[PDB]
């Protein structure tokens, strides 16, 4: 109750399946004697995230009706206790990107992904100026663009993010002007296999994709359990390339006529990623998501006036 | 953007509206301990001695004009000046840049202050703002003026037109009757003809408004 | 102190596209170089502003049946494929790019475009305040 | 002839002013609320110094009056008070052109809820019941002058409307507050100057563009 560790090891001593309701009842009798979740409270942030970075062979029927309570438990306590939640959300954004000082790829975790959707769900979303997220998503925005992206996990642990991002900005619908340099960044290295981009500047030649996947109703969706996929997606099977890249095509999709369509230059943002979609309609010719893209384009492209302003008025 | 350049009487170049007040009732009266602004409506009784009738000595409509021209788009974007010819042949200066205060009493003490000590300043204490100036009003108007007299009598017009048919450079002056009742003849050696507003007869207020509504609509406020 | 407008316009227009996919500590380096060229040469203040495109009350019917065809009729003239300066047509063009930078995921960027609404007040602007930032001052003074 | 709240066909003018700090105290008399005549009454009963301005209820009744579409007959004006209380007018009324015997104006019909002249024919100071929407024409137009609102030409935007949707315009009287009043009641809020207006020159502004378009 006092030390991280040491309620941890307090419920290393019970089993996990049932250590759910045994802090639930410490939760309840040390409120049963505000001091006291001072440290609790603080713990069970690094508990939850720290049973993502543990281990995840038990299924969503197994851990994850165990993980979103222990969630749950910081919801009745977030809104009595948000000067004890921002003290430990600022200290763990000040430890993460002192890790990513420390190396580029290796002190990130898989379980830091979720310290950013714990806090949108518990912490005001809509505001500008978050004491909790605006370190957050200029994290995020850190976590965007300065890693190299090499590997099929990466793309995967990038494709989390925008996941992510979109979430904070359902209702704010601000710009973000990486997740752009984001997407176009992946969608040509599936295509290096060219002459119409050098401007991209992407991380390895190795990864790419031949004209070899189904791509059926029933392929692989966007479902991402990344402790179980993300450790052995280099194993690496063709359909989960596409799979990933699916999402990207979703998350780039979706995000479009919510945030894309309302900025005055989505005119001339979208004008390479057009040609990028080109890429895939014509030379697959049999996807129907870069056709139906370019077809939503092609409206926007008509329906929006794309005057030159008057600022200075 | 920046505040436009505040009109005096001093700058002649510039191309702007006057609006006058002609032969506005503003007198001074002692009683013994104070000296009071003269009312028709606040004391009949005072006038019957001093044999000026009481239907005449209203400054109500003065300050019923003077927050009419004052807030309107045109005093914010420093295309006016106003001056008050009092009825007893005294010449008011009223600097564009004064906020005149809303109330009635408040205004009364505000003119017995200008009427003695010819100058009142601001708090702000960065210049005079009402001061008495030296007779005639030919003097202080800008050189290439425009003279006119609105008159019930007078053929109607429109403000619109009126304005726009006006050269570059010409300053048009509106000499205002804001006499209760009587003769459209105050300035008749003055002006170069007399103009109508409206068919109706009219309150001193609304035709500063009528014609300076017309102006920002014929310089494009 | 010899440069043309369509040199300089050339410069600031590619900068503006060239924001679009940008690091924000890269913007804040844009944003008062642009600033400082506007108030440098006024000339090519035009693509901030076409005030043929300004619609007045006090403007004639007949020019609304004017204005109306006028906006349909607009093409963007830019093109980034041409590297001679001079002849890229960046002063027919304006930079909407600047425009959608005034909704920003950080606020002290999106504060800095939000000048472009503003007046051009002042003229000495200090680039080397602006220059240098990074990743790691965003964060370590965003706390600070 | 003269508008009533009752006829409701002939398309027609209205400007209500709102939020008017119409206060009654009592001193025995009865007094209206001036924010110059008493300060300390103000601050021992504890209302603001700022808001108790009756005066601007005088000065624009007196331009909506002397316009001459009033003369023509083609509008009546209703006054929302800050307190709440709405107030028909004659058209036909006479009111006090000195600020002091319109003083007790106030105090007079507040405590009546009711005014008829000494020719009795009808009576012409008429407390009424909130809304002020039960009583305007039944194919109505209402809006709000707002300054943060975009700016219009008062003339053209009678002349789009059709011939039986009566204007209706609710003008702020506040010295200062917000402008919200009436977006329970309104069409959408409208610009006219480039410039803060006083609600003397904002009735006056409207009502000689509405004069232009209806020929008077």
């Amino acid at each position: 109750r006092t030390h991280d560790a040491l309620l941890d090891q307090v419920k290393k001593l019970d089993l996990d399946d049932h250590p759910k309701i045994v802090k639930n009842i410490i939760k309840a009798y040390q409120p049963k004697l505000k001091e006291k979740l001072g440290k609790f409270t603080a713990v069970l942030l690094r508990h939850i995230i720290f049973l993502s970075n543990q281990n995840y062979l038990k299924n969503v029927q197994s851990f994850k009706r165990t993980q979103n309570a222990l969630i749950s438990i910081l919801k009745s306590l977030s809104e009595k206790y948000n000067r004890e939640l921002s003290e430990e959300c600022r200290d763990y954004i000040n430890e993460m990107q002192a890790r990513y000082k420390k190396n580029h790829f290796d002190a990130l975790s898989n379980g830091d992904l979720v310290f950013f959707s714990i806090i949108g769900i518990l912490f005001s979303t809509s505001d500008q100026y978050h004491l909790v997220i605006t370190p957050a998503l200029i994290l995020m925005s850190q976590f965007l663009e300065q890693i190299k992206f090499n590997s099929l996990k990466r793309i995967a642990f990038g494709a989390v993010l925008v996941r992510i991002v979109s979430q904070y900005q359902r209702i704010s619908k601000r710009y973000i002007p990486e997740v752009v340099y984001f997407f176009q960044k992946i969608l040509l290295t599936f295509i290096v296999e060219p002459l119409d981009f050098e401007n991209i500047r992407l991380d390895s030649y190795e990864l790419g994709l031949p004209l070899d996947v189904d791509f059926t109703k029933k392929r692989s969706t966007i479902i991402p359990l990344h402790t179980l996929s993300t450790m052995d997606t280099e194993a690496h099977p063709v359909d989960q390339c596409v799979s990933v890249l699916l999402n990207v095509m979703e998350s780039l999709d979706a995000t479009i006529s919510t945030v894309w369509k309302s900025l005055p230059a989505f005119n001339e943002i979208i004008l390479p990623i057009q040609q990028l979609l080109s890429a895939y309609t014509s030379k697959y010719s049999d996807f129907e998501k870069p056709r139906n893209i370019l077809n939503k384009v092609e409206k926007l492209t008509k329906f929006t006036e794309h005057i030159p302003l008057a600022l200075q008025n | 953007p920046q505040a436009p350049p505040v009109l005096t009487s001093k700058d002649k170049i510039t191309k702007r509206m006057i609006v006058v007040l002609a032969m506005a009732s503003l007198e001074t009266h002692k009683i013994s301990d104070k000296y009071v602004l003269l009312n028709c409506d606040d004391h009949q009784g005072l006038l019957k001695k001093m044999g000026r009738d009481i239907s005449e000595a209203r400054p109500d409509i003065t300050h019923q004009c003077l927050l009419t021209l004052l807030d309107s788009p045109i005093n914010k974007a420093g295309k006016l000046q106003v001056y008050i010819q009092t009825s007893r042949g005294i010449l008011i200066e009223v600097n564009p840049t004064v906020r005149i205060p809303r109330t009635f009493k408040r205004f009364s003490g505000l003119m017995v202050q200008l009427l003695h000590k010819l100058s009142i300043r601001s708090v702000n204490s960065e210049e005079k703002l009402l001061k008495v100036i030296k007779n005639p009003i030919t003097d202080h108007l800008p050189t290439k003026c425009r003279k006119v007299t609105l008159s019930f009598d007078a053929p109607v017009i429109r403000v619109q037109d009126y304005i726009e048919k006006l050269d570059d450079d010409e300053s048009i002056c509106v000499f205002v009757g804001a006499m209760a009742r009587g003769k459209d003849n105050f300035a008749d050696e003055y002006v170069d003809e007399k103009v109508g507003l409206s068919n109706y007869p009219l309150s001193a207020s609304v035709a500063c408004s009528k014609f300076c509504h017309g102006a920002e609509d014929a310089w494009n406020i | 102190t010899h440069l043309s407008a369509h040199l300089v316009a050339s410069f600031i227009k590619k900068l503006a596209r060239l924001t679009l996919e940008s690091p924000p500590s890269a913007i804040v380096t844009v944003i008062p170089f642009i600033y400082n060229l506007i108030r440098k040469h006024p000339n090519c203040m035009i693509m901030l502003h076409n005030p043929a495109f300004i619609s007045n009350p006090f403007q004639t019917p007949d020019q609304v049946a004017n204005l109306k065809t006028l906006k349909e009729n607009y093409v963007d003239p830019f093109d980034v494929h041409e590297s001679d300066p001079e002849l890229t047509h960046a002063l027919d063009s304006s930079l909407w790019e600047l425009a959608s930078l005034m909704e920003h995921y950080h606020p002290n960027v999106a504060t800095l475009a939000k000048i472009f609404a503003q007046p051009f007040k002042k003229l000495s602007y200090n680039m080397e305040d602006f220059l240098d930032w990074n990743y790691d001052s965003l964060l370590n003074a965003e706390s600070s």
